[PDB]
């Protein structure tokens, strides 16, 4: 019944004193953290506290959406001697700084991943050319299926493989995803290796990175041109903004101190210091 | 099969009903079939702090004292 | 009434009884206390063994000498205990095993001693190796130090060995070994053992993880991070030293699908 | 002449209704007069694998001997 | 009804399945089967640790080659497993440890083969050592052959090295090993595998014993001993060979008093 857009506790009324309870002594070994309210360290009046943590909710903390990766993909001229660029992005949150250290407050966590796309694009060279409203294929590469080979194969051909085709300048492209997890929750921790080592066998047959779980959790992305090669290349950019809708958050744990580095929780030196200068005795 | 609710309006002039009177209510419809498509509800609730704050094999009376 | 003053305890799972005096009244994890799998959110069919009394009992570890220059101690629980005895043998034998936990941290001095002992049991720990070149590539031998645990350090030391390396974790103190701030750390189930009051900390934790049950040999849950808070002083004299000494206790146990034993190359 | 059903959610958070009680619907409305262009409804069914796994001209008990 | 003739079996103890289809209609020692131990009759005073699935189930020991030379073979039960899985850990991890058993001797030849297989399962089976001088003086190393067992012998061969002994048991196989004639051996609870009819024999033997749970890696309780009544033969052939393999499977077995591990010398 206690929803997040409630009251705080009004604040009750509080006279003098000269009991022998002690409410402001706590002793912190208990771990416990006296709950004390500001009407016992001095005299309250009864305020009627109108505030609500409405907006502080784990549901409201995640309500903006992030963006998780930027994709660089080019339709060249057909003449070109290079092959035709379509990028291909794993999905994994930890590429940006931002949600990521939102995200790993919490040792666990069960959300729908809800992926916007905002695509944008531009003529690479000072030649001055036109090119036709292009349209974008954002094949969705389900863990373990075949990642596209060359711009134009059969992998392509989706026959099983959520995809979208963005037209260039539009309302920008959405899909809703329900956890995809293996477990019942995403780790965003993972303690413990995904191969042990066994004494009858090789050092290398049974090695392994620590932290590492599955090989691909979320999946990949694969995003083309659709076009073909026409003679103004046009280099384009596919960001992606992932917003975890129907959340849930598991163990409080203390937020990133010093600078990321890579997707294992271990951190490069220099950047081992955070904190900054003041005088234990200056306001 | 709408899903009519009450807004938390915080009482504003003409805005349907304030400090003259009534509530604010919003219609809502889910559309698709797959329930991880549905709008973020924000009708979200709130536990007390105490399985963090006051988490011991006993119980804390704030009045007593703290290590018996 | 009588003198059942918090201050006093007398925990005995198992065959095994402590009986601190000094005891600042316990902390139980997150409310949950430990208990077993509940059939409503069971996962692997078979009939899950449980060796009750033969392993639920109170294991000691090793004890750590604690001194000034002193930085710290680490212990990765589920593996922690991997020898101690039938929870040593379950343990490998099957590829599942849900464990609880009852970590009694002891730890006593005269009233002449100062210093406080952040006990800090934190899930899912994944602490930071020390390569600046390859991230993660902290090898398993090493990554699980068993009955001895390892230790905090004063400030990083990058390894630069590298036509092989020494893959070991090299976890700074003040980011709590994961790069994160030790005084934001008492956010993790927790009790600070405060030389001048309680000479022990008793931390009931409940399997945590998200899968049901989960393997052991491979994946770790909760791991204890003890670290001085506040320095150990004495009287004028060159250094001082007290023996923290931790005893851990699988409770509510069980393991999934028997097979041949596990012989993981910890050497 | 709205096509209320039953969405199958996975008891999330602030989704509507879960661990805190309640269910979740979403409205449809054939719109063309051709049934071939209504939406493919996804409340199919499940036979018994029976007409494949079991096939026999007389009945066949588990904790029996096959070849009697 | 149905073909649930008692010539097909399909025992399950624990997460093993033996599935038998010559099966002689299984006996159960003395009508008693095994049981876990009724507080009525109990003695040791702590709680009572029971491996259940953990050991419970079958486990195969190592096969034996049947000859025309052959002259039968022994196993010590309670020992005879001391290594299968954790039935073999929590074994030496207490002082006491009463356990039931259920051991199904496979063997199956072809319908022109021929010869009786006498499996008698005999409670406490003190066979006879080999020094006409001192008696009894038979060494544990060699009294417990475990996983492997003994075998029968021919005739009796006196052990004479003297300046220091080969201490082994010299059962001799007319006498059941014990000094006791084997016609008269069909007196505890057996099953003769006649190669013609069924191939294979299954015993559930209760714990037996003077004492309400005894010791294991001390006390032996019951004990195997296959012996060919009827001699193999084939065709006209120099020597024919088929192949005896037992399964045994530790049922409602408990144990009490954990400690440190027991290492006995068995080398």
């Amino acid at each position: 019944a206690a929803t997040s857009r409630d009251a705080l506790p009004n604040t009750e009324a509080s006279g003098p004193t000269h009991s022998k309870e002690i409410p402001a002594l706590t002793a912190v070994e208990t771990g416990a953290t006296n709950p004390l309210v500001p009407s016992d360290t001095v005299q309250t009046r009864h305020v009627v506290q109108h505030r609500s943590r409405s907006e502080s909710s784990i549901e409201s903390f995640f309500a903006r959406g992030a963006c998780v990766t930027i994709m660089t993909v080019d339709n060249p001229a057909s003449t070109t001697n290079k092959d035709k660029l379509f990028a291909v992005w794993k999905i994994t949150y930890k590429d940006t700084v931002q949600l990521r250290r939102k995200l790993e407050f919490f040792t666990y966590s069960r959300f729908d991943m809800e992926l916007t796309f905002v695509v944008t694009a531009n003529f690479t060279e000072t030649n001055n050319g036109h090119a036709l409203n292009q349209v974008y294929q954002i094949m969705y590469v389900p863990p373990g299926a075949p990642v596209p080979e060359k711009w134009d194969d059969y992998t392509w051909q989706t026959s099983s493989n959520p995809s979208i085709f963005y037209t260039y300048g539009t309302a920008p492209a959405r899909i809703s995803v329900p956890y995809v997890g293996i477990s019942n929750a995403y780790s965003h921790f993972y303690d413990g290796f995904s191969k042990v080592p066994l004494k009858d066998q090789s050092a290398a047959l049974g090695d392994s990175l620590y932290g590492a779980a599955s090989l691909n959790d979320f999946g990949i992305l694969a995003v083309r041109v659709v076009n073909d090669h026409n003679p103004t290349k046009v280099t384009s950019k596919i960001r992606v903004y992932l917003k975890p809708k129907h959340i849930r958050v598991w163990c409080p744990r203390p937020p990133r101190a010093v600078a990321y580095y890579g997707p294992g929780v271990d951190y490069k030196d220099g950047t081992l210091t955070p904190l900054s200068t003041k005088d234990l005795t200056t306001y | 099969g709408a899903q009519v609710s009450s807004q938390k309006v915080g009482a504003h002039e003409n805005s349907n009903r304030a400090y003259g009177g009534s509530t604010i209510n919003y219609t809502t419809i889910n559309y698709y079939r797959d329930s991880a498509s549905n709008a973020a509800s924000k009708q979200d609730f709130s536990q007390d702090p105490s399985k963090f704050t006051e988490p011991i094999k006993d119980v804390l009376i704030k009045t007593a004292p703290m290590l018996n | 009434a009588c003198g059942y003053s918090d201050r006093v305890l007398q925990l005995t799972l198992g065959n095994s009884t402590i009986t601190t005096q000094e005891a600042a009244n316990s902390v139980v994890a997150y409310g949950r206390w430990p208990e077993y799998l509940r059939d409503s959110e069971a996962n692997p069919v078979d009939q899950p063994t449980e060796p009750d009394v033969a392993a639920c009992r109170f294991y000691t570890l090793d004890t750590v000498s604690w001194t000034k220059e002193s930085r710290g101690w680490w212990w990765k629980l589920p593996d922690a205990l991997r020898d101690m005895g039938l929870f040593g043998q379950n343990m490998y034998y099957h590829y599942l095993g849900r464990s609880g936990y009852t970590v009694h941290v002891q730890c006593n001095a005269s009233k002449f001693h100062q210093g406080a002992l952040g006990v800090f049991a934190v899930p899912e720990m994944c602490l930071a190796g020390d390569s600046n070149t390859t991230t993660m590539h902290t090898s398993y031998q090493n990554a699980n130090p068993g009955e001895k645990g390892g230790t905090f350090t004063g400030t990083f030391t990058p390894d630069n060995n590298q036509t092989s390396p020494a893959r070991r974790f090299c976890p700074v103190d003040y980011l709590l070994g994961n790069g994160t701030l030790l005084g934001n750390a008492f956010v993790f189930p927790h009790q600070i053992i405060n030389l001048r009051t309680n000479n022990c900390a008793t931390l009931v934790l409940p399997y945590v993880n998200s899968l049901s049950i989960d393997s052991m040999v491979k994946h770790n849950n909760w791991g204890i991070a003890i670290l001085p808070l506040a320095p150990l002083n004495f009287a004028s004299e060159s250094s001082p030293e007290i023996p923290i000494t931790l005893t851990i206790a699988p409770m509510c146990c069980e393991f999934n699908g028997l097979r041949n034993i596990t012989l993981p190359r910890l050497q």
